[PDB]
């Protein structure tokens, strides 16, 4: 029914 | 002006159903892959060595890590569960034709609209196949959930012999043929 | 192996410039209208089968448009290298005088996601009738494009796709005809 999403890590600066 | 690109790729990869899941988040800048997470490993590995400083730095979270050991089945599982009714088991029977191509023609197998890709053509002479006298466009994909490929046989048609082009799919449990009386 | 769903996602600068989509085995599910930040599904009846709430899809490309500021710097603003695409302009069915069918140029092998594509009959830019997909994934990380447009057959009307790109020196004409 939902479709989930995957999150992107973060790079750090 | 010059461009600068960052793709991310994050893949299931799904073995008979849902038996055997693979996840794996893949990093690209300007077309180099530099770090990604694989499920069967556990963490992330750099491809490149532009990609350590992130593989170590990501690493040391495990809440991090324990997030994305969890997508096969909160991510993959889960996704798989809601598409693939319309997907995995989309079926899309083929529209097949045959027609005569430019003092002879030669007869040109049309199959189009289908889905999935998997399909098998031959051709066949007053019930005898024609094994090596074909040649195909090879599978085509149109780019909306639907296939196409033309097959045709080269062996010059003759008047009073019968040619029928037969086909295999999964959206059918017999082969459709459609023939060509010369 | 016998499936693959992959959620293919990019950001592209200076363009500033992001997609966001779903492909299953080669096709795709969904995109994100980064602008109208909307879902679009590929066909129709998707969208009665399935939900995706778009704005997890802008909060992704944020991230990648911090990765990427992060990542050029890193690599000493080393610019992406330009692969033109190869270009090949079909029909979806054989083709009959008074029977509607559609064009397709398709659009392949290329890189960064930036093209300009126009449909000529008889030179006349077309802009009815006419739809495109976005920037679609291939497994070597270079992209694919399809553009369509709806036709009549007629033996007095020719037809070109025009394409424009970066890692071409001249726009890219691919011609056809009944
Ligand atoms: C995986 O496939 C095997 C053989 O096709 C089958 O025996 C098994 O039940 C499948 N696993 C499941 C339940 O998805
Ligand atoms: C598309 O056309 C515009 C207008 O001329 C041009 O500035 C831009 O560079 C073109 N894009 C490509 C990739 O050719």
């Amino acid at each position: 029914q939902v479709i989930i999403l995957n999150h992107p890590g973060q790079i750090s600066a | 002006r010059p461009r600068f690109l960052e793709l991310l790729k994050s893949e299931c990869h799904f073995f008979n159903g849902t038996e055997r899941v693979r996840f794996l988040e893949r990093y690209f800048h300007n077309q180099e892959e530099f770090v990604r997470f694989d499920s069967d490993v556990g963490e992330y590995r750099a491809v490149t060595e532009l990609g350590r400083p992130v593989a170590e730095s990501w690493n040391s979270q495990k809440d991090l890590l324990e997030q994305k050991r969890g997508q096969v089945d909160n991510y993959c599982r889960h996704n798989y569960g809601v598409v693939e009714s319309f997907t995995v088991q989309r079926r899309v029977h083929p529209q097949v034709t045959v027609y005569p191509a430019k003092h002879h023609n030669l007869l040109v197998c049309s199959v189009s609209g289908f889905y999935p890709g998997s399909i098998e053509v031959r051709w066949f002479r007053n019930g005898q196949e024609e094994k090596t006298g074909v040649v195909s466009t090879g599978l085509i994909h149109n780019g909306d959930w639907t296939f196409q490929t033309l097959v045709m046989l080269e062996t010059v048609p003759r008047s009073g012999e019968v040619y029928t082009c037969q086909v295999e799919h999964p959206s059918v449990t017999s082969p459709l043929t459609v023939e060509w009386r010369a | 192996e016998e499936h693959v769903i992959i959620q293919a996602e990019f950001y592209l600068n200076p363009d500033q410039s992001g997609e966001f989509m779903f492909d299953f085995d080669g096709d795709e599910i969904f995109h994100v209208d980064m602008a109208k930040k909307e879902t679009v599904w590929r066909l129709e009846e998707f969208g009665r089968f399935a939900s995706f709430e778009a704005q997890g899809a802008l909060a992704n490309i944020a991230v990648d448009k911090a990765n990427l500021e992060i990542m050029t710097k890193r690599s000493n603003y080393t610019p992406i290298t330009n692969v033109p695409p190869e270009v090949t302009v079909l029909t979806n069915s054989p083709v009959e005088l008074r029977e509607p069918n559609v064009l397709i140029c398709f659009i392949d092998k290329f890189t960064p996601p930036v093209v300009n594509v126009t449909w000529l009959r008889n030179g006349k830019p077309v802009t009815t009738g006419v739809s495109e997909t976005v920037f679609l994934p291939r497994e070597d990380h270079l992209f694919r494009k399809f553009h369509y447009l709806p036709f009549l057959p007629s033996t007095e009307d020719v037809y070109d796709c025009r394409v424009e790109h970066w890692g071409l020196d001249e726009p890219l004409l691919k011609h056809w005809e009944f």
